[PDB]
């Protein structure tokens, strides 16, 4: 009861998936080895089978074989069903084209068949979280290719997304641009929320509060579990106000294609600072509205919030929610727009956050994850939109691309729809 | 946005050894904006004493 | 003999109802297994009011549990007295009401709606004498403002005689705890208005305002408010359950307090409250607990009665008292406080007396009002409506159940008559 | 019957009334916790004058106690007698008045006067028949000085015809613990001139003299200055408290000791006083304790009476006593010191007779003098505040609270127009 | 409640602040890890964290790592929290323009920002104590940047303030006049109540009484924070005349300008000399009105005393304090303006002084600390304006503050305004 659908694809995708995991694991007690050693705290995302296994309710796919090499050799190679974890043969070499039309064609048929399989167990699905990047060549072309039929056979079932999104400076393809910008059409027409996440941001959150002068991607996927644990504790877990996956879009999105909101956690914070403040209802709430804290490299001053969801977990009693929220609104530097007077969705979770052993991020008895629909992200897609148009005037790099059996026009198509889109958080800012 | 003068500043984490682009000093923190069509560096306490983007990058294409 | 028939609706009337359960059976000497262990034969005298007896001397409450979403009914059943409720009188589904208004009320639980009233018909026949409904259910969210609506008005079409008295928590500006509640606050009232006899309008601000400023609890949790909402719930059906001097039905009280159809939106309350750390200095005699019961600060609505005034007032008391006393200060009150009572009701005060007060107390009094200025808590909401639907936001989520605009249009304007007529007579 | 309604502004008005309830509630045999044990049925025949009673045959004081911090408030709270105040009366803020009127009256606190009224309000609502008020401060400083009058001014305003008798520590050049002194007794007493019915001016060293030459203590402490201040306080109300031959209700004192409306400052005194190595010596007859009484040493002001004449005096004896003994004495003083008293007054002396002395005494006498001499402590102040106004020193403390240096003229005109008229007839 | 922020600044101000809050520690039980082993007395500068620990209420800032980091490495590195320890990367040079123009304006965003997250912790803030030195660069331009920022942010609020002030004959720096002249904007425009103190008169005091023939600047700083314990001392503890923050400056301050009171403590004595002496409530009285015992190398007798402040503290009782200043004012020594009758201003502490083990100062059952405006102290500025008038004649040394954005005619503007405030200190003194 109350199931939901992980989709990882792409490396960065897997990866996070492979956090996620380890993060539940921990969660629920449930042994990296799929055992559980002594509720139906797990029916969400672990299915139960009669030798006491707990097999997760995820999906893992890839067209080149090497992460998922990985998984299935690593720690938690007895966790995953072993034909869930899909492999094909060519790397889509950072390509939209490959991923939606030529190679990822070959294994969707495969990937929807184990889709169906997961779904025909669950008695109450409520929606998918589908795990991806924006740059990557498998990661815009196979995730486009998979919701475009998701859509169709799964129609009504919400549809979450957690997607890693081109950062100002720090960049590792050329054609990120051009990989995000044929991304838009699915994220726009065939999604419901997704979340936008950069790499920077956190590297900038970890250099500050974690302390840590230099950290790897597995920092990055400790910190993205934790949001996505956040947003699923109230789905798994009792508590006050526990907000549901529907009711969580209908608080959150205002208008068909504006629903593209900002995350951030909090208290981000080292386990040798931690001993020296209190870290109250007020302080953590007062720190996810700083920019310093927010996970995508925008300034919040810069637009109006339009719906802020607040998910306390822990030791958290509502009289404090009310009054940090009372505190956030006295604020002239905390703007939001005219026509939403209420603002601020509420859940009260009472799972403390986990630690991971391993980690670097400390015990708290509380935390709160924020997550804002707000204008200020257009100018997050003002920034990449210029770096396509500087490409596409030369014709930079489409051989590549018309080579492997894309239209040309589906560029320009493309360039036209993210100018609808960049239009829209605009036109609703007056 | 912001256009103080007329372009972006973005944070950007500076290192070595570097100088702002009016002063003609040396940065000191690990902090620093960046106009990406001017492509200059400031202290973070000069951003409205710079001339116009117009200026700057016509100037910079000497 | 005079039956009620109880039913909670999404989560925060299922949670003050499991509080409201809590509370009567302490008070009928009932034990969590259903067993009964009181002290006087008056607990036993009236236990039929809100309990069925079963084999074995057990009594199981006559309550019907929905709620669409099973998370809620689990945290029920698995409480401090989920064991006491009837297993068939569970009907709920799996999708959540996600917070819509029409979800509710015309695909999801219109299925369900089915199941309920035919359990509802069961502990009906099951009834003597049937008196009338009592609800639980939040106007904000979408499980308790759209299915209780709906539910109120198949009842209502089915039993149009018997009294129908709805309890609700309904939002306010400061302390909102979901994005599109004005919404399902215009859409469900729009019905409020029309179909049950008696609504309690209850608000989260005002309990937290006596849980700070009276009570002095450094750390009050929604147990606490359920615990002084459900306070009010057991003293407004006190008449009916024990013996006393003056004895008022709730038609009674209907009768009394609603002077025209449509203004019958109460504004509950309770005396005596007091922090613990004072309580020892306190006297609990009639003048104290009439002035505290009149107070401001002591009303379960944000609404400042200063800025109205009362139609009709109701005083339920408990307890051994003189009742030369209780009229003298239901007269000085109206009296010294006349600019803030209608001129043309000769006599506003409405008052009844019972000899068993609450446990542990040896008086209460149960505070009911019918005053003009909660047209401000009307207002207020049709202001947040009118920024939203000017906008058509969040409306795509609505239409998409077949829901249309003409009635978001229809609820405003029945919303603009309803406060029009509060403001027209203060 | 005849209630009065206490109240505490300032750290010496809070010092000097916590002991003066420890003192009386000594008289009346009330234990630290509130219970009752003392002997005699005379100390709780009229227990109400000062205590209301609660459940539990407890007695808790009619205080008001009122600052701008919480520091005096803990202090008394933990203090000896602390625990028998009601919680609730504890009124304070948080940022003190800084030895500034303007912050007392104006600023910080006019946001507290509607607090503290509001419970003077409940207070006096529970009395029966509510006599007059009876306040603690003190002119120097900011919290007294300005509190207050600003109190004083509210309570005259909503009960214009019952008593207000305050009691003031006012300031002296020799022992002036604040720089800021003249200007807050200037404004303070243009305020005490035309509201209260009674101020009872109190002096420091009149108090130190008290104790050094006629007590004999090494090191008095500001304790002992209570203690003797609060001996007055209790003898000035011990007719309403207890029977005697001649009973004088406050009323009774003020008609005959206010011969003119605004010559009411009085000079109070207490006896008897001997060292507590000398009581076995003394005789503590009449004819000596009136000896002591009218010494110029006795008087607990600085001035010394000799450069001025005696409106109106109040003998409040306590005891068992003669009556023809007290006339002869009261007589003979009146005559053989006849150029010390007014000859337009045929009689000069009022005096009344309590049958019960202070526990531990056989007989005691306590002391009002109305006298032109405390024209020198007006006169005083005001040559103070000429020294510092003439250069407008500190006067920008004041004035950025929003004062004007308008109201500082006036406030020396009515000081030199009081002057003039104590002046006038002497 | 009653709480008071800490800032401090210089090297000069560091070392008295490790001074003070070694003085504070011991004087309320605290050990220096920031446990209490076993009343709200130090909750005016402590803050409780739930797990016991008590955290001073301070911000800690140099512009130069050394000192700072030798704080963060000796015994209380455990006492603060380590993110108000704020140090930045080049050294202010005894400069007036780096701390104010170059370099301190990089940190004056974080330290406004330590200090509005501790003010936001306290309930009942009341005013700043602000520890520098005139003579350094950072001890002059950190401050005048700092006390401008919190005079508009919390212009309400009190700023007591805490100085070295340079010496007639001793100093340890060419240029000092020229910052003590730049900083003397920054003491009269925002500041309420400026305490004056300087090495010589301390070193002659620890020569006479004391009987150490040559002391180090620990010796100077634990009788400095001796002072300013006796301030706080009616803020920490119950007394019979308690003095509020606010009385204290409404006692002390005359006029706008005039703000600049002489401090001196007494019985300061070695542990052989008082076991000879009785030291009563009279003899300490008289104590502090001899010219021997001002921390100000000025002689009394030349300046018109103003106002008097005596904070008394221990077995002290206000019959010996009245007759000890009936003498006071007996003398034809102990001059004063005849337009302030009062004079006196009197506090009375229950809390007897506490002695540092290590510390070459006595224990005495009583102490006063006298607080004195008056007008005698203008003389200390004739001196100093005199040293700056024949250097600023040659332009002596000016290329090193126009090289750092610093304008010329500030100098001159510098010294105008001096000439108005010894002006003032002279006109009232008619
Ligand atoms: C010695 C004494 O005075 O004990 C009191 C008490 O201290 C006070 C503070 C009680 C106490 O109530 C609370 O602390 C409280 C907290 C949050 C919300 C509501 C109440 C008390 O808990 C509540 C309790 O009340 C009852 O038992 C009533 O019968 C009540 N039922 C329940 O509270 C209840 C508790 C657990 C399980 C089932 C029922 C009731 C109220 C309305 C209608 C019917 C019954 C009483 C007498 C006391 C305590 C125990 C301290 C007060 O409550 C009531 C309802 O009387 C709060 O202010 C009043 C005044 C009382 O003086
Ligand atoms: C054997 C004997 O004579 O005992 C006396 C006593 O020795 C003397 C010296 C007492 C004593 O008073 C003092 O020593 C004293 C010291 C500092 C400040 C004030 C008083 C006595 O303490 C004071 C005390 O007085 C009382 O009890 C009165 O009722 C008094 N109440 C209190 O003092 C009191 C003390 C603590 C707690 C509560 C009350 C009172 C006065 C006016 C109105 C009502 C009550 C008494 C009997 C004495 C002692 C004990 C030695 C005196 O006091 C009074 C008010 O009578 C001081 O001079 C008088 C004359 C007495 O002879
Ligand atoms: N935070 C985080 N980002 C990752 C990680 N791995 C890859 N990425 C991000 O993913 C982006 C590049 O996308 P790809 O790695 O090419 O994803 P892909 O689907 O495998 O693309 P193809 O290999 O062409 O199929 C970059 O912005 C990387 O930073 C990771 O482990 N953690
Ligand atoms: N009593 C005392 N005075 C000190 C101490 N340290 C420095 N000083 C005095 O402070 C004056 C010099 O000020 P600086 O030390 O330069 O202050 P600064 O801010 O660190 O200077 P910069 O490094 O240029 O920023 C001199 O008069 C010193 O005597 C100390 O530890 N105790
Ligand atoms: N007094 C009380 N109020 C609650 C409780 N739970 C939720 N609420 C409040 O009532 C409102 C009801 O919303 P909700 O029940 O979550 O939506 P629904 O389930 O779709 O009807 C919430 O927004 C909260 O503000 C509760 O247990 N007690
Ligand atoms: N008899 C007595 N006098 C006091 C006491 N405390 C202070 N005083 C004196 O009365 C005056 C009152 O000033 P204070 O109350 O402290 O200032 P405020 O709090 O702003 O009103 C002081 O200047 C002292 O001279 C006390 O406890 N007993
Ligand atoms: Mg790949
Ligand atoms: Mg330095
Ligand atoms: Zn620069
Ligand atoms: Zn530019």
């Amino acid at each position: 009861m109350r199931e939901c659908i992980s989709i990882h694809v792409g490396q960065a995708g897997v990866q996070i998936g492979n956090a996620c995991w380890e993060l539940y694991c921990l969660e629920h007690g449930i042994q990296p080895d799929g055992q559980m050693p002594s509720d139906d705290s797990f029916n969400t995302f672990f299915s139960e089978t009669g030798a006491g296994k707990h097999v997760p309710r995820a999906v893992f796919v890839d067209l080149e074989p090497t992460v998922i090499d990985e998984v299935r050799t690593g720690t938690y190679r007895q966790l995953f069903h072993p034909e869930q974890l899909i492999t094909g043969k060519e790397d889509a070499a950072n390509n939209y084209a490959r991923g939606h039309y030529t190679i990822g064609k070959e294994i969707i048929d495969l990937v929807l068949d184990r889709i169906r399989k997961l779904a025909d167990q669950c008695t109450g699905l409520q929606g998918f979280l589908v795990f991806h990047s924006f740059g990557g060549g498998t990661g815009s072309g196979f995730t486009s290719l998979l919701m475009e039929r998701l859509s169709v056979d799964y129609g009504k079932k919400s549809k979450l997304e957690f997607s890693i999104y081109p950062a100002p400076q720090v960049s590792t393809a050329v054609v990120e641009p051009y990989n995000s910008i044929l991304t838009t059409h699915t994220t726009l027409e065939h999604s419901d929320c997704a979340f936008m996440v950069d790499n920077e941001a956190i590297y900038d959150i970890c250099r500050r509060n974690l302390d840590i002068e230099r950290p790897t991607y597995t920092n990055l996927n400790r910190l993205i579990s934790q949001i996505v644990s956040s947003i699923t504790a109230s789905l798994r877990f009792d508590g006050a106000l526990n907000v549901d996956l529907t009711e969580f879009q209908t608080n959150l999105v205002p208008y068909p294609r504006i629903h593209f909101p900002l995350a951030t956690y909090a208290p981000v914070i080292s386990a040798e600072k931690a001993y020296h403040e209190q870290l109250s209802v007020a302080e953590i709430t007062n720190a996810c509205f700083e920019p310093a804290n927010q996970m995508v490299k925008c300034d919040p001053r810069h637009g109006k919030y339009m719906a802020c969801c607040l998910l306390y977990r822990g030791d958290v009693v509502p009289k404090d929610v009310n009054a940090a929220i009372a505190t956030i609104k006295t604020k002239r530097s905390i703007q939001f727009v005219d026509w939403c007077p209420t603002g601020f969705k509420v859940g009260i979770n009472y799972q403390p956050p986990t630690v991971v052993p391993g980690g670097d991020l400390a015990k708290v008895q509380r935390a709160v994850c924020m997550l804002s629909n707000t204008t200020a992200i257009a100018e997050a897609w003002a920034r990449l939109d210029h770096k396509f148009d500087l490409m596409y005037a030369k014709r930079a790099f489409v051989h590549w691309y018309v080579g492997e059996g894309m239209e040309e026009g589906e560029f320009s198509e493309a360039r036209e729809d993210m100018a609808a889109l960049e239009k829209d958080y605009e036109e609703v800012g007056v | 946005a912001r256009y103080t003068n007329g372009h972006l500043f973005t944070t950007i984490s500076v290192s070595g050894m570097t100088m702002c682009y009016a002063c003609n000093k040396s940065i000191t923190a690990k902090e620093a904006l960046i106009c990406p069509t001017c492509n200059v560096t400031i202290h973070n306490r000069c951003k409205d004493t710079l001339a116009n983007c117009t200026k700057v990058k016509q100037k910079q294409q000497k | 003999m005079r039956e009620i028939v109880h039913i909670q609706a999404g989560q925060c009337g299922n949670q003050i109802g499991a509080k409201f359960w809590e509370v009567i059976s302490d008070e009928h000497g009932i034990d969590p297994t259903g067993s009964y262990h009181g002290d006087s034969d008056l607990q036993l005298e009236r236990i039929n009011v809100y309990y069925n007896e079963a084999t074995g001397n057990k009594y199981v409450p006559r309550a019907i549990l929905v709620d669409l979403e099973p998370g809620t009914m689990d945290s029920v059943r698995s409480g401090p007295f989920g064991q006491i409720f009837r297993p068939d009188n569970f009907v709920f589904g799996q999708s959540g009401a996600g917070n819509n208004w029409a979800k509710g009320h015309y695909t999801e639980g219109a299925e369900l709606v089915d199941s309920v009233l035919d359990v509802v018909r069961k502990e009906s026949e099951s009834c003597d004498c049937l008196q009338g409904f009592q609800l639980t259910h939040s106007l904000g969210g979408g499980t308790g403002s759209g299915m209780g609506t709906l539910l109120i008005s198949k009842i209502r079409e089915e039993y149009p005689d018997r009294i129908m008295n709805t309890f609700s928590v309904m939002p306010s500006p400061k302390v909102s705890d979901t994005v599109v509640e004005p919404y399902n606050a215009t859409l469900s009232v729009h019905q409020l208005v029309e179909n049950t006899d008696e609504t309690y309008s209850i608000d989260n601000e005002a309990l937290y305002d006596i849980c700070f400023r009276t009570l002095k609890l450094t750390t009050p949790t929604y147990g606490d408010l359920n615990h002084l909402v459900s306070a009010t719930m057991s003293g407004v059906t006190t008449c009916l359950r024990f013996p006393g001097q003056l004895n008022a039905d709730l038609r009674k009280l209907a009768v009394n307090m609603v002077p025209f159809p449509r203004l019958h939106f109460f504004m509950p309350g309770f005396a005596p409250l007091t922090s613990r750390g004072s309580q020892q200095y306190r006297a609990l005699t009639v003048p104290e607990l009439t002035q505290q019961m009149f107070d401001s600060k002591n009303m379960m609505a944000a609404c400042d009665p200063r800025h109205g005034r009362y139609l009709t007032v109701a005083a339920i008391f408990r307890g051994r008292m003189s009742m030369k006393e209780v009229d003298e200060q239901m007269l000085n009150v109206q009296n010294k406080n006349s600019s803030y009572f209608v001129e043309w009701i000769p006599n506003n005060v409405k008052t009844a007396v019972c000899d068993i007060p609450p446990r542990g107390l040896k008086m209460s009094a149960t505070f009911i009002g019918n005053s003009t200025a909660i047209q401000e808590l009307f207002k207020r909401i049709s202001e947040q409506f009118t920024a939203m639907f000017r906008r058509k936001a969040f409306l795509h989520w609505y239409t998409g159940e077949g829901m249309d605009e003409m009635e978001f249009t229809e609820a405003e304007s029945n919303m603009n008559d309803l406060v029009s007529e509060y403001q027209q007579y203060q």
